[PDB]
């Protein structure tokens, strides 16, 4: 019957390893570099568009960084299609928890929401994973700015400083070396694109091959503004660190 | 090599399993070919009885679908019959729900579309048959339109389906590049029937007596087929001119 | 409502009133109470229009879908399709319908089915609130194996009494006969059946 | 017993002159019991304002429902919903409970951030649209509100002017009426300015 | 509600009031009652003035998908068909009483609806709380072979019958003509006999009249860079 | 070979090899003896143990007063057979006041393991059944196979060495088929036929087991002591 | 059952219930302690039909207690309140209802400020001063309104609460058997053993 | 290669191997005929004597459907069984609806549907069985012969089973030979020479012959079977013609 | 029966890659060239009908479809299973928005739907990928003109111009060259109609052409009059004649 055509894609290997969740994981090491930085007064995020044209519409597209709240945005590395199905799941779980409890979702409720739905489909259901890692970056009450990252296992963990999709070891190393404590916005939008700079697979970093934001309380008071670059935003920021 | 068992698509871009249903089509080998007339759409098989045990009458591949929709199958009669239940049933359903009788054309796609379903779906085969629907539409005129087992349709001025489907094919491209009109210019639906069936004979080199065809004839409001003595009649008058 | 089919020589005639009320008040003077399910076999609809309407409407659908399948129904097949509804669905309606047809084998065939959803095979039929008033008259008066032009006016004269003393009867006397030369439409005015 | 009339309340709204109010009172009963003096029956989705009066669970329950709605709908279309989309969005939301309704009477206001074009709609219980140009009204003593809008006013007003008015129209409607009172509420809507203003009142 | 439908040579015209009301009071003074089922099918609704609107929208919507599907351009039958079965499966209680009325490539239709799902063929219908006063004008002046000009005077002559004597209706009388071959042309406030006369005084207050407690700006503007 | 993989598959010479594995459970199955005349209807099982501390694992199960069967292979795919048999007789004499025909039994027991023949997912039953009954029509004797194939015997035998016993009935055939108005002398010849299919181990007190049906006796099952005089 | 009062001061909540349970004819018990502590800083009296005042108290701590313990965190009363008024809503149209009035008496102590919910069976919930349930607000609100203060300390609090429980005793047909008062404040919830 | 591993797979010919394989167990099975005479069908079987212990007379093969239609089937016998049981419950929701008994070309489909219908899916199996059957209805006698694959004609006569090539040849005389048409007695006694003759393919076991028919004079329209007199009269026909 | 098939049958290969995907989009670059330029004031889709026989009418055969009043789509590759997804797109800007905000979708959400659909056949059980790349050129009040192309995968994007199918690579260079941001739809039907003629083996006419534009609002295709707010849709087939007149300032 149909068995016979059933790649079986929730088992352990022999080694006790998920083969689809790892090779889940290959996938998403040829996607563009996200990366998310954490500072005292606010969040960056910053990734790299997939080889572009000049043609694409960039003002109008959006492949890398979402909006899940006004609280809360992700970056994305992997299926962008598979992106969407959990990044408006994600908004639904959010706004049902504001319908339940008349107060903003804290961050790592969302990611724990999220990853447990990455989870279950390595466990049952017989279909394949979700090709996507996420870097949430979000601010509430309890811890303030928050990082996390997730993939196809469904693990998440949190982070000062954290990239996900191509060259993340190299990424990783120049984060490692540059990253303070005490560091600002205004440094960490720095250090994200230099280390992009560094990492790019392309000859030459530019405004129309990125997407930028910052969840900053640079937002007048006791409140915080998310703020998705525009093109132009994008290129003045280039110029300002240097690197255009 | 699992991808030639299911409708999934092969390293090529292709569903094997969509070509060899193609091929099924060809088994009974038997020809069919449709014409359309002024006021009328007519349609003719070629009927193979092999065995002198059968009854003869009920070797059939043309479907009555309504009263106004007649169905050529090209095909094995299993997948013919399957196709034909449903498009009968289709057709009732149609009339049921929105008032009016099912167009020739919309039936045609909704079988199609169920088609296409069994292209992309695992755990249903392809129907191994090519349908050919013909009507008189009360707002199109005369029509024939074709479905096949990768759920591809579209309208026809006239068309052929079988093993020698190429020379049918051709020989009636010929005369519409001659006549330059999308139809057989003929008042009687009688001699658009000695017209497909003279250019049958010319195309497939064979002659043909009463018993060795089926013909099917669509008109305003009712589709029916011809018996064995009303071709007789048809081929007798090809024969005296 | 006054219905009736009657059989007679050369097939079978249907018969009704037009008039259709919500209350007192005559919503339709012009209703068409004969309805075609098949070619040869129509019905008489009374009762709850929306009933009889949605009932009608499935019986030609199941009936063209036979049609298709194993060619022309039986009167009998007809009649049995509407008992199938009317009897399941018993709680839900309240349809009175009398089914008539043509066949060449059979020839002309009443059926009537009351309120319950049962099946009685007749000569002749007569239903809906007008007809308590005509079963004397109809009963003395029918006779089997009339001619078209009798049977004609043996419907026209029952109809006349029934809608002379109902009050949710009146109107035009619609007629559909049903022979092997085809099928006929009747209609009668006021002024022709008043004055019998 | 009757679900519209428990808790009491009205809601009114009109239109002048480039500019929307809404207005309130803020009441909430059981019966004749007052409970509550605070509660307000105006809210706003960026700057489309919806009033709810009726059954204050049903208030509460359908505030937060276009709160989720509205908020959804923003992050997808990256814009603010108008008036105009909002009032099908409210209708479609009560018609789906066509057969278990919120017991409620809403209505919306606001002003079109494109056209600049003022907008006001009122809704039975079950998603039925009244669009008008001049005024809408809704709750306990909507038969009242309806004798003091129709009199009192006179298309074009100016936003000052057109805030006595609307006030005037929901104190007096509010004082013939036992479970209306107890405070009210006036907005001022403008393209891009929104001012409340609370009104002192009779306690009683 | 006194709603209208009236056949004529060339098409169909059907017309209706203008007043909505809740029990005694009228809610809208100028209330739209013809709806559009599709560019050349439309219909006017009385009864349950919601369920009117949403049985309305829904076959509207699902007859768009079917022209589209189909590639011919939607049948009055077809939105009959549609309307009737939905509303016999409700028993009644979606209380949408409709007349039906349109042009197709079949011709010029003219259909009444029930509640129940019961349907109707004529000439000349009226339906709703004036339709006993419609219905009088129209067996009164009704013949064969109207023109079009003939038939929108005894539509709207039927509506004026329910205005003036049916305290259901009143106001002002909606039009919409459908002629074969040609574009409906729906006619909103074809006729105006009820403007209200100018008030015997102003009742504009000074500025200042009301008492107030607080003032506060409200931000209807989302979180601000900076 | 590559075609008995599932029960949904045919071989290319059409044959359904998961279902001649089912058969071949029978094979392996302990001895068991069916036989009738014109007014009883015997059924006689050699019991297998397990070793000499278990044991004999029973063989007999009873349908209802007028029915019941003997079994051979997989003891769980008896009882639910059995227990659909006892559904079935339960249902015709509860809803019909009537005892089900012993060959209507079979049909039904034929068209159960159809079901598990034709479908994925499932198997078949693995083990074979003689049911012997008496109905209107007199004694009855069937052998079931679950292939679904279902025949009425004068006699037979399944399981391991079960044609010694077939041959000697064959035989037999007309001197057990007279033997009216005499359960004793009918299990004898029961016994006797059983006895053709021994080796090296014989017929003892908790080894055999009888059941007998018949005109005016219900369905009774005999083990232990109440055998010893047919030893 | 019969009487629950509330009453928010300065620095905490005070909830005062009744004691007695009547089945019909006896009064079967007269110490029955009509509240449920939530979490260390909320607490919920209740009263309504029998059997479904206990139930959907118990469920809701159950609920709060399971989010306490996955989270590591004490929800806000005004969360908590929102919460069980959603519970209710849903309820109020399912197929049987619970037929339970709450008085949620919570201290925040991320603003530290006590706050008092009123919510109904049909889930209206509303923040108030003081608050009750069923007949009791019609005998005491008339005293409350006059005496209230913001700025109450605890102990003038439990004196308004005596006269408004004094009231009751006086015009009330049924005898409740007194009331169990209990305070919630920054230091969580204790009960006054003498009143 | 693989194509024949999985029902409902074509082939590169364009050919459903599971079903063809079908067949081989149809060929495998005893032989069975029909035979269409003046006013009626006549069914015939062969069943083989495994053993002197078989009960004569006792395992019947031939199955009615409703009162009307005869059914006989050569190979895997509960798939027979299986399709038979499915056909009267296809007569008796046709006959709940429509009150006439069903017609035999309705029948023959609802038949073909459901065989067709295993042929779709690779979690079923085909049928291993060819099944004759007919009877009469409105329209007069129809003989009707349906195949795994779901295929099915309306036949003179038929025949399927170890010795089907034997028994066609046979039908093809007595169709040649009667253009008039042959009586349904005379259809009997055919129909038990021809199972006599067929049985050459199956002459290791002896056999034992059943026979049964519905015909408009005969047997009032009804499915009988041939017992008896008429029986034994045809059995001796029968050794007659094979001496 | 019932499916069976309740598992995955694209998956991850051990290099990361989704096969049937990678399968998919193979069927796409074998299909025929489609292409889309979006001009100031609006936007042009065009493809080649490449009809499969002479005896069949073309006309029958709609590559380029109306979604809503003011979108359309037209794709490259497998053609049934364009015509399925845009039944289904149809009917998702009816049930998943029209019932509910009583006005069409903005392109890029239905967009969004269609890709969400093509999504899950990649991710469902006992299904294959659709084996189409779509081009869906659209109008809307407050996002103006757009064009977004959508792959098997379910991903999406807008562009200035573009090409899919089997001369893309050429296309889109030609493209490249020739688009700016000042061009006025007439220019861009112009560049459209050039891009086209590189790719068309044969006949290259009205007939063999199938061209459509999103613009102005066409009152004239509307159906009625009467209501203001209603103008009529922005969706306009271009007829065999408005194309061969063209081609003459070609
Ligand atoms: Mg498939
Ligand atoms: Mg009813
Ligand atoms: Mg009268
Ligand atoms: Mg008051
Ligand atoms: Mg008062």
């Amino acid at each position: 019957g149909s068995r016979r055509y059933d790649s079986r894609t929730t088992i352990f290997s022999p080694e006790g390893r998920l083969y689809q969740v790892e090779y889940a994981l290959e996938s998403i090491s040829h996607a563009g570099t996200a990366i998310g930085i954490m500072a005292s007064d606010g969040i960056v995020l910053a990734a790299e568009r997939k080889v572009t044209s000049t043609l694409l519409e960039q003002d109008t597209s959006t492949e890398k960084l979402y909006k899940l709240n006004d609280k809360i945005a992700v970056a994305v590395a992997g299926l962008t299609a598979d992106a969407e199905i959990l990044i408006n799941t994600a908004r639904i779980h959010a706004q049902n928890y504001l319908k339940t409890y008349n107060e903003d979702i804290p961050v790592e409720i969302l990611v724990r929401r999220l990853s447990d739905i990455k989870q279950g489909y390595t466990q049952h259901g017989g279909l394949r994973p979700f090709g996507v890692s996420f870097i949430y970056a979000g601010y509430d009450d309890r811890y303030g700015y928050q990082l996390y990252t997730s993939n196809p296992s469904g693990n998440y963990t949190g982070w000062k400083a954290i990239s996900v999709g191509a060259n993340t070891s190299a990424a990783q190393t120049l984060l490692q070396m540059d990253y303070k404590d005490d560091m600002k916005v205004d440094d960490a939008i720095e250090l994200a694109l230099k280390t992009l700079s560094k990492t790019t697979d392309s000859s030459a970093l530019t405004y129309d091959r990125l997407e930028f934001a910052t969840i900053r309380k640079g937002a007048n008071d006791g409140e915080v503004y998310q703020k998705i670059f525009k093109p132009q935003e994008i290129k003045d920021i280039l110029v300002k660190t240097g690197i255009t | 090599g699992y991808d030639r068992h299911i409708t999934i698509f092969s390293p090529e871009g292709r569903l094997y399993q969509v070509e060899y249903a193609f091929k099924a089509t060809n088994q009974t080998n038997i020809n069919s070919l449709a014409v359309r007339g002024k006021d009328c759409t007519v349609v003719i098989s070629q009927k193979k009885v092999p065995d002198k045990l059968l009854d003869p009458t009920t070797v059939s591949y043309i479907f009555c679908i309504s009263r106004t929709i007649g169905m050529v199958v090209n095909g094995p009669i299993p997948d013919a019959r399957n196709a034909a239940l449903r498009a009968k049933a289709e057709a009732a359903e149609f009339r049921y729900k929105y008032g009016y009788d099912m167009p020739c054309d919309v039936l045609a796609k909704r079988m199609a579309n169920l088609s296409q379903i069994y292209t992309q779906r695992a755990y249903m085969r392809p129907l191994g048959v090519i349908l050919t629907f013909v009507s008189v539409d009360e707002e199109l005129g005369p029509s024939i339109y074709k479905t096949d087992p990768a759920g591809y349709y579209v309208g026809y001025k006239a068309t052929a389906t079988g093993p020698k489907q190429q020379e049918i094919t051709t020989n009636l491209e010929n005369h519409f590049k001659k006549s330059k009109i999308d139809h057989i210019n003929e008042e009687s639906w009688e001699k658009v029937v000695e017209f497909a069936i003279t250019h049958m004979i010319d195309a497939l080199g064979t002659e043909f007596s009463k018993n060795d065809l089926e013909v099917g004839v669509a008109t305003k409001d009712k589709f029916f087929t011809l018996s064995a003595e009303n071709i007789e009649e048809r081929l007798v008058a090809i024969a005296e001119q | 409502t006054s219905i009736m089919a009657v059989t007679f020589k050369d097939g079978v005639i249907l018969g009704a009133d037009s008039r259709t009320t919500t209350g007192a008040y005559i919503a339709n003077r012009v209703t068409d109470k004969l309805t075609r399910v098949h070619d040869k076999i129509w019905c008489c609809r009374s009762g709850s229009a929306a009933d009889t309407q949605a009932i009608a409407d499935i019986v030609q659908y199941h009936l063209e879908l036979y049609t298709s399948q194993y060619g022309t129904p039986s009167t009998e097949t007809a009649a049995s399709v509407f008992k199938e509804l009317c009897y399941e669905n018993k709680d839900n309606l309240t349809a009175g319908i009398i089914v008539a047809g043509y066949d060449d084998k059979n020839k002309g065939e009443v059926y009537t089915i009351p309120l319950g959803g049962s099946v009685h095979k007749l000569p002749y039929a007569i239903a809906g609130s007008g007809s308590t008033f005509i079963y004397g008259y109809c009963d003395k008066n029918f006779r089997e194996n009339m001619s078209k032009e009798e049977t004609v006016d043996f419907i026209k004269h029952s109809l006349s009494q029934a809608i002379k003393w109902d009050g949710s009867s009146g109107g035009v006397i619609r007629m559909v006969v049903l022979t092997a030369a085809g099928v006929e439409r009747l209609i009668f005015y006021p002024d022709e059946y008043e004055q019998l | 017993s009757d679900p519209s009339s428990i808790n009491g309340g009205i809601v009114v709204a009109m239109t002048g002159k480039d500019c929307v109010a809404i207005a309130c009172d803020l009441r909430l009963g059981s019966q004749s019991l007052g409970v509550s003096n605070k509660f307000e029956k105006i809210f706003h989705y960026g700057h489309v304002f919806l009033g709810i009066t009726g059954l204050a669970t049903d208030v509460t329950t359908l505030n937060e429902m276009f709160r989720y709605k509205t908020n959804l709908y923003k992050l997808k279309e990256e814009r603010a919903i108008e008036p105009e989309t909002f009032t099908q969005l409210v209708s479609s939301s009560l018609y789906e409970r066509r057969f278990g309704p919120y017991f409620v009477g809403p209505v919306v206001a606001g002003i079109n951030s494109k056209s600049g074009k003022p907008f006001i709609a009122g809704f039975d219980l079950i998603g039925c649209i009244d669009e008008a140009k001049d005024f809408i009204v809704s709750g306990t003593a909507s038969d009242q509100l309806f004798g003091m809008c129709e009199s009192l006013y006179e298309p074009n007003l100016e936003p000052e002017d057109l805030f006595e008015t609307i006030s005037q129209a929901l104190l007096n409607a509010a004082d013939r009426d036992a479970l209306s009172g107890w405070g009210a509420v006036v907005y001022i809507i403008k393209k891009d300015e929104v001012v409340k203003r609370y009104l002192k009142m009779r306690q009683d | 509600t006194t709603i209208v439908g009236v056949k004529f040579n060339n098409g169909v015209v059907i017309a209706a009031d203008t007043r909505s009301t809740q029990g005694p009071i009228v809610a809208d003074k100028n209330c739209a009652k013809l709806h559009r089922i599709s560019p050349k099918i439309w219909c006017a609704g009385a009864g349950t003035a919601a369920d009117t609107e949403a049985v309305t929208q829904l076959i509207g919507s699902n007859i768009e998908l079917h022209s589209l599907y189909t590639s011919r351009e939607p049948r009055v039958v077809s939105a009959l068909q549609m309307l009737k079965q939905h509303l016999f499966k409700y028993q009644g209680h979606i209380g949408a009483y409709l007349i039906v009325a349109g042009v197709d490539p079949t011709g010029s239709h003219l259909f009444s609806i029930h509640a129940e799902g019961s349907t109707d063929v004529g000439y000349y219908l009226s339906l709703g709380s004036g339709s006993l006063a419609a219905m009088a004008v129209l067996e009164s002046h009704w013949k064969q072979d109207l023109t079009k000009e003939e038939a929108i005077k005894l539509a709207s002559d039927a509506i004026q019958a329910g205005i003036w004597n049916d305290l259901g209706s009143g106001s002002n009388v909606d039009v919409c003509v459908m002629e074969i071959g040609k574009d409906a042309e729906y006619l909103r406030n074809y006729l105006t006999p009820n403007v209200r006369e100018e008030k015997q005084k102003s009742y504009k207050f000074p500025r200042g009249t009301t008492a107030v407690l607080k003032e506060s700006i409200v931000n209807i503007c989302d979180i601000q860079e900076e | 070979n590559n075609y008995d993989g599932d029960t949904v598959t045919f071989s290319p010479t059409g044959r359904l090899f998961q279902v001649e594995y089912a058969l071949e459970a029978i094979k392996q199955g302990s001895v068991t003896v069916g036989l009738r005349s014109n007014t009883h209807a015997v059924l006689v099982a050699l019991k297998r143990n397990a070793d000499e501390l278990s044991s004999y694992q029973k063989k007999i199960i009873k349908c209802d007063e007028h029915m019941g069967l003997s079994l051979a292979g997989l003891a769980p795919d008896a009882r639910v057979l059995s227990n659909y048999l006892r559904q079935q007789c339960n249902y015709s004499s509860l809803v019909f006041n009537r005892k089900l025909a012993v060959e209507r039994a079979g049909h039904l027991l034929c068209d159960k393991a159809q079901k598990n023949t034709q479908s994925y997912g499932g198997r078949p039953y693995g083990v074979g059944l003689l049911i012997i009954g008496y109905d209107k029509s007199g004694a009855h004797l069937l052998e079931f196979q679950p292939s679904g194939n279902v025949t009425e015997l004068y006699g037979t035998a399944i399981g391991a060495r079960s044609q010694g016993a077939k041959t000697y009935l064959e035989r037999t055939l007309d001197t057990f088929i007279k033997i009216d108005g005499n359960p004793d002398e009918l299990i004898k010849a029961g016994v006797e036929a059983i006895s053709q299919s021994l080796r090296d181990e014989s017929l003892t007190v908790d080894n055999l087991s009888i059941a007998i049906v018949g005109k005016d006796t219900p369905f009774t099952i005999y083990d232990g002591e109440a055998v010893a005089k047919y030893i | 059952m019969d009487i629950i009062l509330g009453i928010r001061v300065q620095d905490s909540v005070i909830l005062a219930s009744s004691k007695a349970v009547t089945r019909g004819i006896s009064v079967l018990k007269d110490s029955d302690d009509k509240t449920r502590q939530l979490s260390p800083h909320t607490l919920m009296s209740f009263a309504g039909e029998a059997g479904d005042t206990v139930q959907f108290a118990e469920y809701i701590q159950a609920n709060i207690q399971l989010y306490s313990i996955r989270e590591d965190y004490e929800l806000s009363p005004q969360a908590v309140s929102s919460f069980v008024r959603q519970e209710l809503a849903k309820s109020i149209r399912s197929r049987r209802p619970y037929q339970v009035n709450v008085l949620i008496g919570g201290y925040d102590k991320k603003k530290n400020k006590p706050e008092l919910y009123q919510i109904d069976y049909l889930g209206t919930k509303v923040e108030l001063p003081y608050g009750a349930h069923g007949y009791s607000g019609f005998y005491t609100f008339s005293l409350l309104d006059h005496h209230y203060r913001p700025d109450m300390t605890t102990e003038e609090g439990l004196d308004l609460l005596k006269l408004c429980v004094q009231e009751l005793e006086k015009r009330m047909p049924m005898d409740f058997k007194g009331v169990i008062v209990k305070i919630v404040d920054k230091d969580g919830i204790r009960q006054v053993d003498d009143f | 290669t693989g194509y024949d591993l999985s029902n409902s797979v074509f082939s590169p010919d364009g050919r459903n191997f599971q079903v063809e394989y079908a067949v081989k167990a149809v060929e495998n099975g005893t032989t069975s005929i029909g035979i269409k005479c003046n006013d009626g069908v006549v069914f015939a079987v062969e069943k083989l004597i495994t053993s002197k212990l078989l009960v004569p007379q006792k395992n019947v093969k031939i199955q009615v459907v409703d009162r009307h239609i005869g059914c006989v089937y050569s190979g895997l016998i509960p798939d027979g069984r299986h399709l038979v049981n499915r056909g009267r419950e296809e007569a008796a929701s046709f006959k709940k609806l429509y009150k006439t008994p069903i017609p035999i070309p309705a029948f023959a489909d609802r038949l073909g549907q459901y065989v067709q219908a295993h042929t779709l899916y690779n979690s079923v199996r085909p049928f291993g069985v060819s099944t004759i059957f007919g009877g009469v209805d409105k329209n007069g006698a129809h003989l009707y012969m349906l195949e795994p694959s779901g295929s099915y004609w309306g036949y003179k006569g038929a025949a399927t089973g170890k010795g089907r090539q034997s028994a066609k040849a046979e039908l093809e005389k007595l169709v040649d030979h009667h253009p008039e048409g042959l009586s349904a007695r005379e259809a009997v006694k055919q129909a038990a020479k021809i199972i006599y003759l067929a049985h050459e393919d199956n002459k290791e076991k002896d056999f034992e012959l059943e026979i049964s028919w519905c015909s408009l004079s005969e047997t009032n329209g009804l499915h009988k079977f041939v017992k008896g007199d008429l029986l034994q009269e045809a059995i001796d026909f029968a050794q007659k013609e094979i001496n | 029966m019932t499916d069976r098939y309740s598992f995955s049958l694209t998956t991850f290969s051990p290099s990361g890659k989704l096969g049937q995907i990678d399968y998919a989009l193979t069927a796409v670059k074998q299909g025929v060239t489609s292409l889309g330029i979006k001009a100031t004031n609006g936007v042009v889709i065009a493809t080649e009908k490449k009809s499969s026989s002479p005896l069949a009418m073309s006309e029958t055969l709609s590559k380029v479809s109306l979604l809503t009043p003011d979108i359309g789509a037209v794709y490259s590759g497998m053609g049934p299973d364009y015509r399925v997804l845009v039944d289904k797109s149809r009917k998702v800007a009816h049930t998943s928005y029209k019932r509910i905000y009583g006005e069409y979708p903005p392109t890029k959400l239905l967009v969004s739907e269609v890709a969400k659909i093509m999504q899950e056949a990649t991710q469902s059980g006992g299904v294959r990928p659709f084996g189409v790349s779509l081009l869906i050129a659209g109008h809307d009040e407050f996002n103006g003109f757009s064009l977004y192309q959508v792959d098997p995968s379910g991903s999406y994007f807008p562009w200035k111009a573009t090409a899919i199918g089997k001369g893309s690579v050429a296309a889109k260079t030609f493209l490249e060259k020739r688009w700016n941001d000042e061009l006025e739809l007439e220019d861009a039907i112009h560049i459209a109609l050039l891009t086209l003629k590189e790719s068309v083996e044969g006949e290259f006419n009205g007939d063999t052409i199938e061209l459509a534009i999103i613009g102005d609002e066409n009152p004239d295709l509307l159906g009625y009059t009467g209501i203001p707010t209603d103008k009529g849709p922005r969706f306009r087939k271009l007829t065999s004649q408005e194309i061969n007149d063209r081609l003459e300032a070609l």
